């Protein structure tokens, strides 16, 4: 898997495409296509959706007052 | 009355709505100030019990669960000198 | 739709629920 | 601000903190002039077109302009 | 990120330009400057751009629609 | 390809992005603190004739690097 | 609403006075449409909510499997 | 097979809904016919 993931990356880079002469010839393409795109479109409608403001480091300043509860 | 023998879950619900809107739109320093002046302790007897402290152990976690914390420090004081 | 209204009810904001969550977490 | 804040009808929205869950400023809204001229420009569009055109459209053309 | 959040607190203050939003061709920049970067800024200017006059409060605009 | 600052996204309705700038200009770091003479600038500007100065040959040179 | 135009450019004076907008029959009563819509605020404040709850709902709805 | 003939099943992702929540409304368009001022339309439901 370490190998795989070096060669995934090695894979995804920029490289700008050559001027090719001639008809276009179709490259290595996917995801998960059976009965995720419901989900997927819930994600897409919450990510929509969800507000939140600042930077996401907001836990310091916090006094996290914790419950008595009973002994 | 803060009890949980006495209000019901809707009651429980409602205090929980009105007093994060009074926190939210004065605030929680204010609230404090509001809450801690010696005028109005006769008519927050019921709200801060300082008695029978299952009910003020109660209270406590209440206004913690909430999302509130701060206004029940002196409460916790209060608990834990008894 | 009584039924359903106590379901949300239970299902509220309900501090009581959390005092079952963090008692049943701090019990084990 | 002094005094206290301005409890005002709607055109104030009082923003909250994220971290303090607190109302710290007011933001008051009003509509822009451009917008204004537009409205009225789109009204002006209406009432010349109403030339060749019944009640019932006409009032439809206004009540799609106005909401 | 999304649309008006950073990684950090750091990343934020690492420069004066705080948030930006371009509306097609709209452009709103919000900078938060310190006092010796806004000193600099108007030497600067003001060493290109003289005006011992004070000549500048003249030509500048504002928002009519206000009291 | 987009960044998240090219609006209109299809993410929110512009009253919304309207909203959504008003409190990430309030949730900023010590934004209102003016007691050591930090400033605020807030700047709105469009970029004039934009449609009609956009070279066709290096458009297709930048559109090559997309396409 | 009607005020001073003399401190209406100056400051927010409040309200002191009404003017008529349209004429009818003296009651009347005619509904407006600004309070058949809703608030932008009040909205953006019900859509957070509600979105959270069925976030939270979606959650429970995978761990349970229900 | 696996469900029959083989007693050991496997998890399931995603979330199930009733489907009496699912097809309430149709379309592939935006309500505003472009501009489309005079078709009336300002209501969703009949009257009575």
């Amino acid at each position: 898997a370490a190998g795989e993931q070096e060669k995934l990356e090695a894979t995804n880079r920029y490289h700008m495409p050559k001027e090719t002469r001639g008809q276009p010839a179709r490259a290595v393409d996917e995801s998960g296509a059976p009965g995720e795109e419901q989900r997927r479109w819930e994600e897409a409608r919450l990510g929509a959706a969800s507000l939140k403001f600042g930077a996401r480091d907001a836990a310091s300043q916090e006094p996290k007052y914790q419950l008595v509860l009973e002994e | 009355k803060l009890s949980e023998e006495t209000t019901t879950s809707s009651s429980r619900i409602f205090v929980k709505i009105f007093f994060q809107e009074l926190c939210e739109y004065m605030g929680l320093p204010k609230l404090n100030a509001r809450l801690k002046d010696e005028t109005l302790q006769p008519f927050f007897e019921g709200l801060l019990p300082r008695d029978n402290p299952r009910n003020t152990r109660f209270a406590i976690n209440f206004f913690t669960s909430i999302g509130l914390g701060g206004l029940t420090d002196e409460l916790r004081e209060h608990l834990k000198n008894t | 739709d009584l039924d359903r209204m106590l379901r949300e009810q239970e299902r509220e904001g309900d501090p009581m629920a959390n005092f079952i969550k963090k008692n049943k977490a701090k019990e084990n | 601000t002094s005094y206290e804040e301005f409890t005002h009808k709607d055109g104030v929205w009082n923003l909250q903190n994220e971290v303090t869950k607190e109302r710290t400023a007011q933001c008051f809204l009003r509509v822009d002039d451009e917008s204004m001229q537009r409205f009225h420009n789109r009204v002006r569009q209406i009432l010349m077109a109403s030339g060749s055109t019944t009640f019932t459209k006409i009032v439809n053309k206004w009540n799609t302009a106005l909401i | 990120n999304d649309f008006l959040s950073f990684q950090d607190i750091a990343t934020e203050a690492a420069h004066p330009i705080r948030l930006f939003c371009r509306y097609i061709d709209r452009i709103h920049i919000f900078f938060r400057f310190t006092a010796d970067e806004a000193r600099d800024l108007i030497q600067r200017y003001l060493t290109e751009h003289p005006d011992p006059n004070n000549e500048n409060i003249v030509g500048y605009n504002n928002k009519k629609c206000w009291p | 390809l987009f960044p998240p600052w090219i609006k209109p996204a299809d993410t929110e309705p512009p009253p919304l992005l309207v909203y959504k700038w008003c409190q990430g200009i309030n949730n900023l770091q010590d934004v209102w603190e003016t007691s050591e003479g930090e400033c605020n600038v807030m700047l709105e500007s469009r970029f004039e004739k934009m449609y009609e100065k956009i070279d066709l040959t290096l458009l297709n040179r930048l559109l090559r690097l997309i396409v | 609403p009607q005020s001073d135009l003399r401190w209406s450019k100056q400051t927010d004076v409040g309200i002191t006075h009404f003017r008529s907008g349209m004429s009818h029959e003296e009651d009347q009563l005619i509904p407006n449409l600004y309070r058949y819509i809703q608030p932008w605020e009040s909205e953006f404040i019900d859509s957070q909510r509600v979105w959270a709850e069925y976030a939270l709902k979606r959650q429970e709805a995978i761990a349970q499997n229900r | 097979v696996i469900a029959l003939g083989v007693p050991n099943p496997r998890t399931s992702n995603e979330v199930q809904y009733d489907q009496r929540l699912f097809n309430q409304s149709k379309g592939m368009d935006s309500g505003f016919a472009g501009g489309e001022d005079e078709i009336y339309n300002v209501y969703d439901q009949a009257w009575r």
